[PDB]
């Protein structure tokens, strides 16, 4: 029952995972198609138009719930260990997300609010005052300076800056990403 | 054959299941342009090519059992079993063009007709689309590479699938 | 090719990036024709209708999507750098767009959502209730204060009195553009 | 051109400034023609039929633009200022609108959303239950009271309740007319 | 005169209005002698042809304007009030539209749209399935139930399950009509 | 003139057009297709090649006028300045004002018109110029009795239409 | 030709191609006033002027090429090798105009019969371009040497693609 299964496992994914599910699909899912995303079971019909769902392909389904850290969910509807997880996602050529996504997500996840609010400080001169709103969560501010293109795996400069004026593991994080990849 | 069947199909059938049997019955009656569906039956009828099994097969492709049950007495397996046997009324390619056909809402419409527009009103249809394309020599079941890429452009790769697995039979 | 292209420039823009485009050119397409106007696609045909888009001209679609500081889509699908465009829309002639315009969209780019509602006390005795409820951003109440000429390029005061209340670097953009 | 003048302005009318400027005519056309006008050029020539709207009679179309707050259209195309049609209207008898339809609608524009939505659970009692659908705005509301003789020119008491249950401005507004009439 | 006021009476009937009356008036004038109606001067004729409207003998225009609501009709072209008409329908014998077109009305008035879908949705095994369509209104619906005798004056069981399985004004109504 | 100007002339026109031919005709033996008009015309020696031009004016064919006669409209205005018209100012009227009503507006003006008149004659549908010659048959309108229209023509708010009807009864 | 041809393309057709074809047809039976398509071809085919090619190009300005495959056993380019060499039944003046009406939806033909009722006179108001061309026609408004106020009217209503079309028409003549 591959159809319920779905829907099932979109009945566990609240707006957070949502959020990140959909930043982890930029790549895949533009914006237009993007933006009428409400809940789970409508991103999963947007990669199975893609193809990047089907009963045997369960690769980029797997991927997005491991990266979200839902190891519950894996285990109980997909029947995947964390083990398996790692085994496949290393082996060179079969992560469909890019691993600029993944340290991006990665930087969200450790950043705290007051962390926010000095990251949203610290790019006062390159984003406008209404898309630096409290409202706004980190990775609505990579996807805008990635409009502006001060961010991207070339341009990485300006993250690298305001990184360092927050804290150390952001910057460390961001050189993991850069030498391994 | 009688007035009575067609009359109780007439009268069971709503607006798109109408209009899908107008296209899929458009390669029988490849001359004429039917208003509705019983003046298309009734050409069917009088042309000979709608017999109890034709009937079956149209009321088979519109997913439509509870009508074969009811009116012609029919089951899934008897009229798979009669297409086993005899030639089919619809080619599958209509039965393709429907099929990529439901699953299509308006903003896939409307950015095919932007993608093809190139290549040739609004309120569109992707069968009214298909059909416009038919008259243009665009699109035909050894014609498909048009249709094939502009699926492919608007991300509903699973329906280039479906054009992939029919050009394969 | 071309047509792809534009649907494709077209998937990157969301409902306020067509919003902005659409305020971008209300010097172009008039209120009646803007409001059925629901995606890019559309925005995009009816300025090809006017001969602003085409396979020759691509000078108004790259300078949209320069003043809503899309730089991403101008780098990737138009190839346009930043400094070509600056280097463009600085020549005198070239800009299509009115600075009255882009000021108006630069200062509704400044606008919190706190200031949006200041912004609205501002203007409570000279624009009617209905139209400054909270579903309205700033270009809309910019429209209506068209409409009652009471804001235009040569009519700031009252823009420069709420901005004043506002905030400080509102009035800067406001003299920057005065030039 | 008259005509070509009269298509300009009509393009810059969106459907709401057109149910405006059909209310505001409900005294010169009646439902039944009142009811197939879906742009501006009908509305015109209606007007142009009854005689309302010529090259050389430009009054109508002035007041209707300076009811519906348009300055705009009358400074750009009909070359006209503020203060003009001001002190025009303020001449005894040259008014072609009556002065209830101008309450009305000025009273339709001091509420709010919930203010009307709030309008509406008010007249819960003398309106079906079909004509109090959201899709409804406060004028159609108008319409739908005097079609039941419980809003009009010489019944103005109801309007009053609701009002002054929902704001003071409405009550002030329609003391205001009752007086100067 | 005579003429002109009904005349100016029928500008005033929209298309809603005009099908509120042709349903009101299923009673004397049938369905053939229906179908080309599409302003209010044609029923005003069809009437006349039967007498039930003349100069002497406004009674049932009267009581048609009352009951789709239009009192302002009654009182500035008839110059009749809402009272008058509530003394007079209810004296035993002047009504001429029957209670059960007056109640099957006033429930279609009391319908929104989305009781009507589910109204609608209910109808399902009792009506063929094109007939069913969202171009319908209530009062098509109604006369559908009633050419297949599964709704009318002595037949309220179905349009009871409906209602209380939508609502209980609606059941309310029909047992104050049967009372 | 020549039969073969009649033919072409005849098989010109649509059957909007003849029937405005023939009303307007109506006042200069009553025949019964267009082209039997035209030939009584010239047999009367009322239709010589400019009588033609202004009937072909009358009834908007300027192609007409040009492909056929020769002509434009300028030369056809200035031979109704200087020559006595075919057609009445009344008709021309007439038909002016039966140009700008659509069939609601017919069948509203019927209604009132009916009370006045009757309605005995009962046809498929009727046009504004059947009507006005079912009114001319009742002595109901004339170039001198124009009130009945006019009433009519403003209960139904066409103003402008009874502006025209004015301006006529001003021109004599 | 034959009546069992033209009975076939007269029945293939839908209304809209109908009306096309009379509107495209107007010039070369400029006299007569066809009542339909099929007697339209009779008449030209007793006229001399509907050979097989001539067919073949009144199918080709239809757009209705799956005829000319089914019909007449053509492809496009044949057609178009014989309008190359032999001379056309339906000028250019008509393809334009029809190029113009298939670009128009009902807003623009309300706007377009708005604009023209000064220069034509009030007197319907739901017909099509070619009903309204037609009509102009009658009016000796437009000609093929007689552009400037649709070109005017199709400027000011903002269709200026279409202002572009006459004008390369214009650059053809």
């Amino acid at each position: 029952d591959f159809s319920r299964n779905l829907y099932d496992i979109g009945e566990q994914l609240d707006s957070e995972d949502l959020a990140s599910l959909k930043f982890l699909s930029l790549d895949y899912i533009p914006q237009r198609k993007q933006e009428p995303i409400k809940d789970a079971l409508m991103l999963f019909q947007r990669l199975q138009e893609k193809r990047m769902l089907e009963e045997s392909n369960l690769s980029f389904l797997k991927e997005l719930l491991f990266r979200i850290n839902r190891l519950d969910l894996l285990i109980t509807y997909l029947n995947t260990r964390k083990e398996e997880m790692e085994r496949e996602l290393q082996t060179p050529g079969r992560a469909q997300i890019s691993a600029y996504r993944v340290m991006l997500y990665q930087i969200s996840e450790e950043v705290s609010r007051s962390e926010l609010r000095s990251f949203k400080g610290g790019l006062q001169e390159e984003i406008s005052k209404c898309k630096l709103d409290d409202d706004m969560n980190l990775l609505d501010i990579f996807i805008e300076m990635e409009k502006r293109v001060i961010l991207g795996e070339g341009k990485l400069d300006i993250l690298k800056r305001v990184c360092a004026q927050i804290n150390k593991s952001l910057l460390k994080i961001i050189n993991d990403y850069e030498e391994f990849s | 054959m009688s007035a009575e069947v067609i009359h109780q199909v007439e009268e069971a059938l709503d607006t798109d299941e109408k209009e899908m049997l107008l296209f899929l019955c458009r390669d029988v009656a490849i001359d004429v342009v039917p208003p509705n569906v019983r003046d298309l039956l009734d050409i069917l009828r009088e042309r000979g090519k709608l017999s109890v099994g034709d009937l079956a097969e149209l009321l088979y492709r519109v997913r439509r059992f509870d009508l074969l049950k009811r009116i012609l007495k029919m089951d899934r397996k008897a009229v798979e079993t009669h297409l086993l046997r005899n030639p089919h009324l619809v080619s599958d390619y209509r039965v393709l063009m429907a099929e990529i056909g439901e699953d299509l809402d308006k903003s896939d419409v409307s950015s095919l007709i932007f993608l093809m527009k190139d290549y040739m009103s609004k309120e569109k249809s992707f069968l009214d689309l298909v059909v416009e394309l038919e008259k243009l020599n665009l699109v035909a079941p050894d014609q498909l590479d048009l249709l094939e890429k502009c699926l492919k452009n608007i991300h509903r790769i699973d329906l280039k699938t479906k054009i992939q697995k029919y050009k394969q039979s």
